[PDB]
């Protein structure tokens, strides 16, 4: 259970410098931490699956922490992070849950997968068995926050949702007549 | 100063990153961590030359083999590691590691290391290992399988004491400058 302990430990940490006292540059109250996952990025191809034979220089370590504001839980966000020495964490970018409207599992590589905001944004989990457990989570808080929708979901068995078919086709919010805009010329 | 290149390998928990925290500066790690991969630049001093030694530590576990790869390119030396109280890891040295070095870094010079050397005695360790039926791995056996890999050195070290940690990154930059 090395990620078990692993994933306690981040937790524990990242509450206790992002989401636990009150903002230094304004009195205004932390977020409420919801779950998070490290992840592997590629700066030379930030938006799709690297060659084999991309250079380690190129890999970046981050995270990827979600979260919701203090008032509401409704608003939950996405936050895009860099673990510094001694410890810390420090949030870069950051996405509403809103923004999420595609998300898909890389069939080659089982660690891979690409989450669609304003961009499309590769990322690789470090193990197999952690892009499974983030993606149910995220999905799952998809649903919860947006009245029973879903982003575009491609290469999952539904299942892992507790979905199918048919509850997939109604919820989708490209189920919608102004939703999806057309090719041109 | 020259400027050098140091991979170092081996089983999950068998001691890798702590060598490097211990030598680089100190305070010996408790909590296990386990590594993805991290670059390190430590600046060592052997026989009068300066050399800008770059470390890239690497993943044991099994869990994350696929970058491994990534780190083995332009290497001037390699360190193997296994934990002196786990045989298996010594096992695993011929039975996994020096195929894989082999592929990834031609014609590199081996160091291989025995981590943990301060569990060589611990009266606890050994009373485990007797349920598993074995001991604590010995110098011979150490050297050994050094030769077999046709390591260009072999040496023990304790990250927890320190015991060692200074003559295993001596050799391997003297290594690297052959
Ligand atoms: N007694 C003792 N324990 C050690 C020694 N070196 C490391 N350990 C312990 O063994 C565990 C593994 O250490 P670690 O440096 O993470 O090894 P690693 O092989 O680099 N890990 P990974 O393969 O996952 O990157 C830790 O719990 C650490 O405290 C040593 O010299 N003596
Ligand atoms: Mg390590």
């Amino acid at each position: 259970n090395f990620l078990a302990e692993q994933y306690e430990r981040d937790r524990k940490a990242i509450i206790n410098c992002c989401f636990s006292r009150p903002d230094h540059k304004t009195g205004e109250p932390p977020n409420n931490y919801i779950t998070h996952v490290r992840i592997i990025e590629d700066s030379k191809f930030p938006s799709s699956r690297p060659p084999p034979d991309s250079k380690l220089e190129n890999k970046k370590k981050r995270l990827l922490i979600l979260s919701a504001k203090p008032n509401n839980a409704k608003l939950i966000q996405i936050h895009k992070a860099r673990e510094n020495s001694d410890g810390s964490f420090q949030i870069g970018r950051t996405w509403q849950l809103t923004e999420l409207v595609r998300v898909e599992k890389d069939l080659e590589i089982s660690e891979g997968f690409i989450l669609t905001m304003s961009k499309k944004y590769y990322w690789e989990t470090n193990s197999a068995k952690e892009r499974t457990v983030f993606i149910k989570s995220l999905i799952t808080l998809y649903i919860q926050t947006f009245e029973g929708h879903v982003p575009e979901l491609v290469n999952w068995d539904l299942s892992l949702f507790y979905l199918d078919e048919r509850s997939y086709q109604r919820a989708v919010i490209t189920n919608r007549p102004g939703s999806v805009s057309p090719i041109k010329s | 100063s020259i400027r050098r290149k140091l991979v170092i390998v081996g089983d999950g928990a068998c001691g890798k990153t702590c060598l490097l925290i211990v030598n680089s500066k100190g305070q010996f790690p408790e909590v296990y961590v386990p590594t993805v991969f991290e670059n390190y630049v430590a600046d060592v001093e052997v026989d009068g030359r300066r050399v800008e030694l770059a470390l890239w530590d690497t993943a044991g576990q099994e869990d994350y083999d696929r970058l491994r790869p990534l780190s083995y390119p332009d290497s001037n030396v390699v360190l193997i590691c296994f934990s002196i109280d786990l045989p298996d890891s010594l096992e695993n040295v011929q039975e996994k590691w020096i195929a894989e070095v082999l592929h990834f870094c031609q014609g590199v010079p081996i160091i291989l290391v025995g981590c943990k050397v301060d569990l060589r005695n611990d009266p606890q360790t050994i009373e485990q290992l007797r349920q598993e039926g074995q001991q604590p791995v010995t110098s011979q056996e150490g050297q050994s399988v050094a030769d077999q890999i046709g390591a260009t050195g072999y040496y023990e070290c304790s990250a927890k004491t320190g015991y060692g940690v200074r003559e295993v990154f001596e050799a391997a930059t003297r290594a690297s400058l052959m």
